[PDB]
DNA sequence: TTTTTTTATGTACTCGTAGTGTCTGC
DNA sequence: GCAGACACTACGAGTACATA
């Protein structure tokens, strides 16, 4: 049994070689140059937003550090050490789920055993995951070890929130900022993996997944698995559109034109109709934000408009022809605040109603 | 008592979800975005019944194997539940840590393992973080189930590692038919309850079954007395209770409908009580109505969020500030960026 | 029908009942958890106690004609109701509704019960491997490597023993990343190759269960738990899902430097040097020269200790520093006459074994300051 | 140079002489004069921000007090005690990681053995690092020992936040606050280190590293190591600018100039150029806010520009000569609100663009005209 | 060690007669009258501010009680036991650091040593330092001993925090509370030691040392030793001022002084100095808000100033009297808004500086 | 003349109990 | 032995404090 439970894409498609890593070119180049030149450090801190790949990058660094080929920038992936660390049975590599072993007793017990020799590999790599969840005493216990560790031990911290670490911990480590993946990178990676697994898909669906993933490969991959489960083995545009939440109709522009006209009757009728269609309120607010942004953008510079969708942008030119920029700016700010406070509402529909009523109250007479 | 009360609107989804597990390609982590009391617990329970069954058939448990018997008895070495401790509305990191440490050992009955959290929105930050990695890469044949009011309310890191299933509430006509079958009361009040429960039939049914309907009627009467006179302080007698957020939400919905009536919206959340909403609309200007609505919802959010807050002080101050807002010549709050 | 006719004698069950009770109901985790199951089968009464992790069953022989079935009772109540009866007692247990009535002469007592369907228990399962082990063999096997278990370490797979069966040999491997112990013994039985990771608690409970060479032990290992039958007692503990590391790649491959010495002399010397060693860093630096072993130590107070041993050494002069506790433990485990040490490099691990028998092996990983 | 295995820039270049410290003059002079005059107090606490030299200065003092020659402020590099303490594991110095010995059960064991005479040297130097981590009972145990210690025991206490110490502990010992380093000192030290290691460097990259170090030398030196890794073993302006994830002003100065001139087309063009470079959008707002804050600095007082911004100084002054303070207040507030609202924007580029649009549209001197009526 | 100057002023200048303790007349006179007139209690518990003389006065009591020339306030200092108490150790004076011996397993032995007759002196004297750290069971044992004390033993407990002691121990002990030394007394003493130590000094430096002493004479002596260190054996005004400026931590109060004074350059210099020390900026804003709230409370009523802010009482009083309330409210509003906007700033330093610049724009100078 | 306190997690400390190593006249 | 005695070590509980 080759770990059947790995059928989940997020567990099967994690890279095993530096070349397999998508994006993050700066940190990859820095790691490769450090390994090749011999400029090896003892405390790496990969910090970035969630689902970007710092755990996988750290595991690849550990693979490169503990390979029998030597201190190589590209792990072989077939040596005994590489196979063992893939299996997770490698003694010399210690993965600490710091969000669970956050107590200081465990940290002190671990640090009292740093002097001993590694079993097989050259280095005794410490993969401390979710460092920010350690207790303050646990942080302060790490200072002396991180400053001057023995030559056979290396700490590979990996946090999703670097600012919560004490400055004394950030000071001893090489901070690698894992840049959030762009839309194109996510789309290309999703296409590559789906074509590898022979799964039906449409480029538009992949574009929607990449845009709605909010700059994360793990989010995009989880959404892809959700779409696969929903659509019976195919990533179809209609299924992923109904799943993620899309506005194929022009009800967003109608809502904007009703609100900017201070037509509460039309605004509430459109809200009722959209709710009757099971609209996703957050995606709706995002669409209004985009429409208002394009309206202001074309108000500043003529043309340079929603030429992509000519139909609505004509009426958008009318809107930009009438509405003063200050009203557009305040409408956008109020919609954004409503999106921010949408979770803090008894109901999403009620939150959208709050946002639109606040927008109406600015110019209720006109 | 309350148990796996299966609901008809779960039928199209359940048969789907079990399919994702029948092929064996299902995600180990399934976060259910379902409104409270709408049926997420029953669906998760049935899914776990299918999962832990040694000899299942079709889309239901056999009910004969020892796993089914142990599951029915409420004790099972491979069925962990993460629920708030008795008398405390939070899920400590200690319970999550104990469960995660138990997951290291094999399943006793030779089957799979199930870890079900009653409500992921009640996770403490430490507990959710202790569950992060366990969610990410669980051992062979391990299944996680999470339920939430709002997925975006969860931690931005935990929600990433989970296939998210959304349970769509039934259409309003289907829900009102179902509750009319369940409860023999007026259509107006039933529709008002469904709209109050954000369209979730289960929450409206629970509202009618409990004393919350009598409390809502009393609050409506108190509002009727207080709107013309400004004696909002008396509302305290109806507002201060262990279920204060629900009554604050009822008041917020009433203010919603008053603003709608001023704007003339065709449909309202409170259709059963037209007199009170008309009185609120005519007596109170929309400008002050918006401020009162915002303050009421802010107080509701503060009361829900910070644990240990005192209901008496918050509700009394909200009522006094509302009375102050009623008086002319007083500046009104503006939303902050 | 509520038959449940139990007819047993008290003194023949008090020791089994105390044995199966053990960690009896004191944990309020589950009401059913704090209970003991009485079952009738094969002409014998099975007393079962389980806390969802460890299961213990006593198979006590019956006396009078019985009535088959099963029902669970409060464990502490049953333990206390038969521990004070004067000498022998004709325990007659009967079912009445949801009640056990225990009678012996003029002594009638009641215990409210639960049906056996609720009690978690393991039925028959296809064993992956089966051992017929002499008690002395398993006692030596566990004893010589129990000190090498990881005590609550981050690596969860190290929190126990690896029982690896290969051919007609059974091996136990225990390590924590600093010390390692391997003990292999023959069985004279063609057994399929298999690997088992039994947790710390399971092996400790198993170790404090077997005694007396008169009752051979029967070990049944499946894919999810391990059971041990010692005489009429049955123990069951779940397995660890992890994968134990390849120990044959942990032992040094080319131990060029050879040392042989007396076990008693080495043990006495190491204890004498450890008298003045560091309190929490009990590590000695050892120099090997031609037929000479110099062991030195110190403390923060700089109370150095030095001793010289006349050994049979083959190799070049060498320095290596290792902790004293692991080596004292290995020497104590190796109840032998000559200890053979294998050294490769001043940065490499040290092997320790019996010089007169190739049945055990130990690895000590030095200290790099 | 030798650079044996390149044993980290931070660890390799630890100071070894009192003339090698990068300029904590207020504590260096006091320690040198106390050592010269024989006024050797038995307890003093080093405090200050991260990576300034508290532990290094403590090791230097142990060097000076354990030297084979007379007690001097200039320890020799040949002395056996000095060499041992440089390599560590010294007999007299007792490295005590207080974070690993917070429990009073260890401080009592420490106190039980204080009276034993040192094996070598003169003063058994007790170096307690991260003193603020000790438990309350540990501090109270340390109290009477610090008040009247044995004549041959010196206490070397170091921490980061001395305010967490009990006040009587602060009373029993001297206090040395190590100020955060200035930018010029960091730049000079980085130049020295890179020259001694024979690595190519440029002035702008080193100035950027010093600015990003935020006054702590260990941060500067780790950042220099990471920049060496980022380049092909060479420190350049491009490499450091890419690594720090920021733009070297200028571009942001053009951004703010197009903002204040109501040249929305130029604003959009520069945003497109930044997108082509692919810089963090929050970095754009942060840099624009920083430049507006620096212009406010210049507005308050003319002597509010350092040499770091000298490359644009003549330009920057002209900004402070034309923008009224209320207009810069409005600009800063609008950009700050935009940064507040950026994470909730439909896209980060959308949020930055809308922030710039709001900043230019609300410009009082050149507002965006109302379209028709 | 080498050369007599190594003696720390906090140790060498330990008072040896009741005429040497300074500023504690209300306890010295009481002890002298009690010893002379025969009035005596079973136990005497000392308390007060750090470095005021509790341990020194307790040692003086131990000297006085155990002189063979009669129980008297003033010991001769010539005979055997008077010197043995100070130089070397005296058998019948039992000095116990209660912090080192908190566990009952040591106090039990101590009270097993009370039934034995004294060797040299008439009164078996116990001096227990830091008595507020004894364990609860040790407190029970000490109370049991104090319930029926033999006539040949008298206890002496010295502590800094009297509130932690059991009330039943306070009930049987005649507590002597020592007030913090005045600035004038500290200055006169420092001048006395400096003149008698052949160390040059200047009166302004002595006044600065006394003010910075915070009332504890040990702090004054330590700062004196550091001032001698900072320089060449000379207490110069410039060196002392520089050292205090280096060690000063009242950045917030001087900063609000400069802000209300509308001195922008002073505010910027103070921000620079706070940055040099690595002062937490959010903590600085919180402290400033607290100071503004306290000064407003002072404006409402002079009773708002408690003993907690005695060090900065005069400055806050004068800045309250000279500043109208409206400026205080405006500054509080500006600082609160600035703290609200601080996290969303390019960095904390520029954010707090920008808040201060916003505050300075109100009512500026020519 | 009887009346008033928020949580969740972690870190020490001090004491009795509780279980076990070991070894000395029993 | 040996088991008691004694030594010693670990765990729990109860309490106290810190932090956000
Ligand atoms: N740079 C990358 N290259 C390839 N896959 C990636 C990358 N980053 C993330 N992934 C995908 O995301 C999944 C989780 O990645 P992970 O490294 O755990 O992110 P994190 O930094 O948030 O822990 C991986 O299994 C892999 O499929
Ligand atoms: N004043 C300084 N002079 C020279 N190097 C310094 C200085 N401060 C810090 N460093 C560098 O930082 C490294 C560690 O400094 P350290 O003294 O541990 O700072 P900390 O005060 O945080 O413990 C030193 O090896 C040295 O290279
Ligand atoms: N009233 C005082 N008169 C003279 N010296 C004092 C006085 N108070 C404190 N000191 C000085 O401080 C040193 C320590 O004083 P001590 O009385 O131990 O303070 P504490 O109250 O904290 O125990 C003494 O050696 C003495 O030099
Ligand atoms: F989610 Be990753 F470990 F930052
Ligand atoms: F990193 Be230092 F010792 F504060
Ligand atoms: F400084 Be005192 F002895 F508490
Ligand atoms: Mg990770
Ligand atoms: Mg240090
Ligand atoms: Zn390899
Ligand atoms: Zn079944
Ligand atoms: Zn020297
Ligand atoms: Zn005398």
């Amino acid at each position: 049994g080759p770990h059947m439970s790995y059928q989940v894409l997020a567990r099967k498609w994690r890279p095993q070689t530096f070349a397999d890593v998508v994006g993050q070119e700066h940190v990859l180049t820095a790691l490769a140059n450090g390994l090749s030149l011999g400029r090896i450090h003892h405390a790496y801190l990969f910090s970035g937003t969630r689902g970007v790949g710092k755990t996988s990058i750290a595991r690849l660094l550990a693979k490169g550090l503990n390979c029998e080929t030597g201190i190589t920038a590209t792990p072989c992936g077939v040596c005994d050490n590489c196979r063992e660390i893939e299996q997770g049975r490698f003694v010399d590599l210690i993965e600490i789920d710091a969000a669970s072993r956050t107590k200081v007793e465990d940290t002190r017990d671990l640090l009292d055993n740093v002097q001993y020799a590694p079993a097989r590999g050259r280095f005794k790599v410490y993969l401390i995951d979710e460092v920010h969840m350690l207790s303050r005493h646990s942080f302060n216990a790490l200072l002396k070890t991180l400053e001057e560790p023995p030559e056979h031990v290396k700490f590979l911290l990996a946090t999703t929130d670097p600012q919560k670490l004490p400055v004394t911990i950030l000071s001893r480590c090489l901070q690698f900022h894992l840049k959030a993946l762009d839309v194109e990178q996510i789309r290309h990676q999703l296409e590559h993996i789906l074509n590898e697994e022979h799964i039906a898909h449409e480029p538009r669906a992949l574009q929607l997944l990449a845009r709605a993933a909010e700059g994360s490969l793990r989010d995009a991959l989880s959404l892809t698995d959700q779409a696969i489960a929903s659509g019976d083995g195919q990533v179809s545009t209609q299924a992923v559109s109904a799943m993620l939440g899309t506005l194929d109709d022009d009800q967003a522009l109608s809502l904007v034109e009703a609100m900017v006209e201070a037509n509460g009757e039309r605004v509430m009728a459109l809200i009722n109709e959209a709710a009757a269609r099971g609209i996703e309120w957050e995606a709706l607010l995002v669409e209004m934000l985009g429409l208002l942004h394009r309206i202001a953008m074309v108000q500043l510079s003529p043309a340079a408009l929603g030429n992509d969708m000519a139909a609505i942008e004509l009426r958008m030119r009318e809107l930009a022809r009438t509405i003063p920029p200050t009203d557009i700016q305040l409408y956008y700010q109020t919609l954004l605040i409503g999106r921010k406070e949408l979770p803090y509402a008894p109901d999403r529909r009620m939150g959208v109603e709050m946002t639109l009523l606040r927008a109406l109250a600015f110019h209720p007479r006109m | 008592g309350p148990h796996m009360r299966w609901y008809p609107w779960l039928r199209p989804d359940f048969e789907k979800l079990v399919a994702s597990y029948q092929a064996g390609r299902g995600h180990h982590a399934l976060l259910i975005q379902a409104l409270p009391g709408m049926g997420d617990d029953a669906l998760i329970y049935a899914l776990s019944r299918y999962l832990l069954c040694q000899q299942p058939q079709g889309h239901k448990s056999c009910g004969h194997c020892r796993g089914c018997q142990l599951m029915q008895a409420g004790t099972h070495p491979d069925y962990y539940t993460l629920a708030p401790e008795k008398g405390k509305n939070t899920l400590g990191v200690d319970a999550v840590r104990e469960v995660t440490e138990k997951l290291n050992e094999h399943a006793r009955l030779g089957g799979a393992k199930v870890v079900w959290v009653t409500d992921a929105a009640l996770l403490t930050d430490a507990a959710a973080n202790a569950l992060l990695k366990t969610l990410e890469e669980p051992p062979a044949e391990t299944w996680f189930f999470l339920a939430t009011r709002e997925p975006e309310r969860l931690l931005a890191t935990l929600r990433s590692r989970c296939r998210l299933h959304y349970l769509a509430p039934p259409p309003e006509q289907y829900a009102v038919t179902w509750l009319s079958r369940e409860v023999t009361m007026s259509q107006d009040a039933l529709l008002a309850a469904l709209r109050l429960s954000a369209g979730s039939p289960g929450a409206a049914l629970a509202l009618f079954q409990g004393d919350n309907w009598q409390a809502r009627e009393t609050l409506c009467q108190a509002l009727a007395y207080s709107v013309p006179s400004g004696d909002w302080y008396s509302l305290l007698a109806a507002l201060n209770h262990e279920q204060a957020p629900a009554r604050l939400h009822w008041l917020a919905t009433l203010l919603m409908d008053a603003l709608k009536r001023h704007h003339g919206a065709a449909q309202v959340t409170n259709v059963d009580v037209p007199g009170l909403v008309a009185e609120l609309a005519n007596h109170l200007s929309p400008s002050r109505l918006q401020a009162i609505l915002g303050d009421v919802c802010h107080i509701r959010e503060q009361l829900m969020s910070v644990t240990g807050i005192n209901r008496e002080l918050l509700i009394t101050d909200l009522l006094l500030r509302i009375e102050h807002y009623l008086q002319p010549g007083v500046v009104l709050p503006v939303p902050h960026l | 029908g509520p038959h449940m006719k139990f007819t047993v004698e008290r003194e023949h069950l008090l020791k089994p009942l105390q044995q199966v009770s053990g960690p009896l109901g004191g944990r309020p985790t589950l009401p059913i958890l704090g209970n003991l199951l009485l079952q009738v089968a094969d002409g014998t009464l099975s007393l079962t106690g389980t806390d969802l992790e460890m299961e213990m069953v006593a198979r006590v022989a019956l006396v009078q004609p019985h009535e088959p079935g099963a029902t669970t009772v409060p464990a502490r109540k049953f333990f206390d109701i038969c521990r004070g009866l004067p000498e022998g007692a004709e325990i007659a247990v009967q079912l009445e509704g949801e009640r056990m009535l225990v009678r012996s002469g003029r002594s009638r007592f009641s215990l409210s019960t639960l049906p056996a369907a609720d009690f978690p228990n393991l039925d028959d399962w296809q064993s992956e491997v089966e051992f017929t082990l002499p008690q002395a063999t398993m006692k030596r096997l566990i004893e010589a490597t129990q000190f090498s278990m990881a005590h609550q370490d981050v690596r969860y797979y190290l929190n126990g023993m690896l029982f690896e069966t290969e051919g007609e040999e059974l091996r136990t491997v225990a390590t924590d990343g600093h010390r390692l112990a391997v003990c292999s013994m023959p069985i004279g039985q063609s057994l399929p190759s298999h690997s088992v990771i039994v947790p710390r608690k399971g092996v400790i409970e198993l170790m404090r269960m077997l005694d007396g060479g008169d009752n051979p032990l029967r070990v049944q290992i499946g894919s999810n738990n391990i059971r041990a039958h010692v005489g009429d007692f049955i123990f069951t503990s779940k397995l660890v899902d992890g994968r134990f590391p390849d120990y044959r790649r942990v032992l040094p491959k080319n131990p060029d430097k050879h040392l042989e010495a007396g076990c008693d002399l080495l043990k006495q010397a190491f204890a004498r040097a450890a008298i003045l060693s560091n309190e929490k860093f009990r590590g000695v630096r050892l120099y090997v020269s031609e037929n000479q072993l110099k062991i030195t130590a110190n403390n923060p107070e700089q109370e150095e200790a030095e001793e010289i041993l006349d050994v049979t050494y083959s190799g070049a002069e060498m320095e290596i520093g290792f902790n004293v506790s692991y080596v004292l433990d290995v020497l104590n485990a190796l109840k032998c006459e000559n200890v053979r040490m294998m050294l490769t490099d001043s940065v490499s691990s040290v092997q320790i074994e019996d010089a007169a028998s190739q049945s055990a092996a130990y690895v000590v990983m030095p200290m790099r300051l």
